[PDB]
């Protein structure tokens, strides 16, 4: 096939982000009386 | 590679036909063919490049495949503008020795 | 878009040479690698030679080595591919071919966009 | 869940050595990441389009200059309208840079490989040599298999 | 049928009550009763889509089934116990949970490995003896020959 | 202690966690703040319901 | 046991290799009409 490069300009402050966070993991309640 | 083969020298067809036009190699040229048009008034006009490319103004009815030795130029809905002669190229190592015929389909 | 033209009708006797011409119309004439291809009436076609951008070596090719000479100019947007020789075997629709590229370029097939514009043709004879 | 909590240690702790790489991976598209400091600031690339030629340059060598060499094989990128000549240099997965600002102290007995779209260009002493395609090139795989 | 937990299974073609001696009741029974039923609990959730289908079910029985749609001669032998469309029940409602489980467990699976990928392809600069060694489970000596990686094998001392 | 020192830069750009907000650092002197709520998220996160 | 020391000797063009691409994740077409 057709082989696609690219051109990166160089960024901008404009759209900052950031990892989220660690999930907090679900206590499963599995067990009877 | 210096010196390349073709198919048949006329593949008379009609419009709607699935032509395909093989040119073979001789030393492995690895996808280094380009595929050319002449019709008997015009200067030849590049078809397919790296046997698989198309160029731009081409219509993508023209496809090409292969890879070593083994080309084909496998057109689909023939319209009528393909009767033409058509040339392999090898581009590999100079010089650039030009192959096939395929005088005119008609 | 680009135009490639030749001289034109051209009848030259055997013994001398043809000089034909090769003017451009755009592409700053810095990214043309003319080529030049020929076949004679009934034969397929060939091929004689490719001169690079920063156009001194001008690689020739086999069967026309010893014969042919090509040179451009890259201030007049021309190319010149004079045979001197005239053989008799010489009559053919000299084609000036171009593929884009630039100076300093690697000698690799990856660099190889086919000859994409082309010229006119000069249908050369060479008898008395 | 626990693993996912410590693998974001290791997306943490390897950002700054390639924002770029991670952030492209992880917005499942191409961009270019910048670290400001503890927050990260993205920018698409778009792709190169059509009527474009992209050339290869022979030597990775400065003009003139001998003690002082590229790192990555220059580029020239011919225009089809007429636009000029763009002069970069080759960036990394098929990254087309359009500038020549990476440059190195001239090693000796140099030996790289560089990716060329479906091509593993082959410099050697700064010097084009030879090329083989991305799919004659052996493999390893990270991937651990589930049936 | 999850509040009997039955499952039935016919062909894909309606049967003819013809075939069958005596069967005049099963037509207009099955109307009341549909109907009924119809307007007591479906009337304003659900349409109905075409006169009720009759189908032989598998151990011999006859199912009677009106399709609803959201507002968005010779005698029938029956078997003595439904305990095997009980079984067809739970083994499908098991096959149905499990297979789609393991498709999630398969697709997340995938997603992570693309993911851990950029994890270990941003990292063989730093390290590229021991990821090589791990990936190829061998003890090897890896350099970064710019977009490829070359490696070696250590021998062991002897 | 304040031995985390660099050549100067020049276009300087910089945020930085205080808290709960990102404090905001352009050619070295506060600019702004914005709370760690307002910045735009990436999750390295896979899921599996 | 015994300590087993490796010698690593400097590596060679010969051998050469690169990480494979992302493979892709099948479809589960799970769902009937």
């Amino acid at each position: 096939t057709k082989p696609t490069f690219y051109v990166c300009p160089p960024p901008t402050g404009s759209t900052i982000v950031r990892l989220e966070p660690p999930r907090t993991c679900p206590d499963y309640h599995l067990g009877k009386n | 590679d210096i010196q390349m083969t073709q198919s048949p020298s006329t593949l008379s067809a009609s419009v709607g036909d699935r032509v395909t036009i093989t040119c073979r190699a001789s030393q492995t040229i690895s996808t280094w063919l380009a595929w050319y048009q002449q019709t008997p008034r015009k200067a030849p006009k590049l078809m397919i490049y790296k046997a698989s490319i198309l160029e731009n103004g081409v219509p993508s009815r023209f496809s090409g495949s292969g890879s070593g030795t083994e080309f084909t130029l496998t057109i689909s809905s023939l319209q009528p503008e393909d009767f033409a002669t058509y040339y392999c190229q090898q581009y590999k190592s100079y010089p650039w020795t030009f192959g096939q015929g395929t005088k005119v389909e008609i | 878009q680009v135009q490639l033209v030749q001289s034109g009708a051209e009848v030259k006797k055997p013994g001398s040479s043809v000089k034909v011409s090769c003017k451009a119309s755009g592409g700053t004439f810095s990214n043309f690698a003319i080529s030049w291809v020929r076949q004679a009436p009934g034969q397929g076609l060939e091929w004689m030679g490719r001169i690079m951008p920063l156009f001194v070596t001008s690689t020739y090719a086999q069967k026309f080595q010893g014969r042919v000479t090509i040179s451009a100019d890259a201030s007049t947007s021309t190319a010149y591919m004079e045979l001197s020789s005239l053989r008799s075997d010489d009559t053919a629709m000299y084609y000036c071919a171009r593929d884009i590229t630039a100076p300093g370029a690697a000698p690799t097939p990856l660099n190889f966009y086919g000859m994409d514009v082309w010229g006119q043709g000069t249908t050369v004879t060479v008898s008395s | 869940c626990q693993l996912q909590n410590r693998e974001r240690a290791l997306w943490s702790g390897l950002f700054p050595i390639n924002p770029s790489a991670l952030a492209s991976t992880i917005l499942d598209q191409r961009v270019k990441a910048r670290i400001l400091g503890d927050v990260i600031s993205v920018s698409n690339c778009p792709e190169l389009g059509s009527d474009t030629r992209i050339i290869l340059q022979n030597s990775m060598r400065v003009s003139g200059s001998t003690t002082r060499c590229y790192s990555r094989p220059l580029i020239s990128i011919v225009s089809l309208n007429g636009s000029g000549t763009v002069e970069g240099q080759l960036g990394t997965d098929n990254e087309l840079i359009m500038s020549r600002d990476l440059l190195e102290p001239c090693v000796a007995n140099h030996k790289r490989y560089f990716l060329f779209g479906h091509h593993y260009v082959y410099y050697e002493d700064y010097r084009y040599v030879r090329e083989i395609a991305v799919h004659d090139v052996g493999m390893i795989s990270t991937y651990v298999d589930l049936n | 049928m999850k509040t009997l937990s039955t499952t039935f299974i016919s062909e894909t073609n309606e049967f003819n009550l013809n075939q069958i001696h005596l069967s005049q009741c099963v037509k207009e029974e099955a109307r009341a009763i549909i109907n009924r039923i119809y307007t007591t609990r479906y009337n304003s959730s659900h349409v109905r889509t075409g006169d009720i289908q009759t189908y032989l079910a598998r151990g011999g029985f006859v199912v009677v089934f009106q399709p609803l749609l959201s507002n968005s001669n010779r005698t029938i032998t029956t078997t003595s116990s439904v305990e095997f469309a009980m079984l067809q029940f739970t083994y499908d409602h098991i096959q149905e949970h499990v297979n789609e489980m393991l498709a999630r467990i398969s697709s997340s699976w995938c997603q992570l490995q693309n993911r851990e990928r950029a994890l270990w392809s941003g990292l063989f600069p730093i390290n590229p003896s021991a990821l090589a060694s791990t990936i190829l489970d061998q003890r090897v000596k890896a350099r970064i020959l710019g977009d490829v990686i070359s490696v070696s094998n250590c021998p062991e001392l002897g």
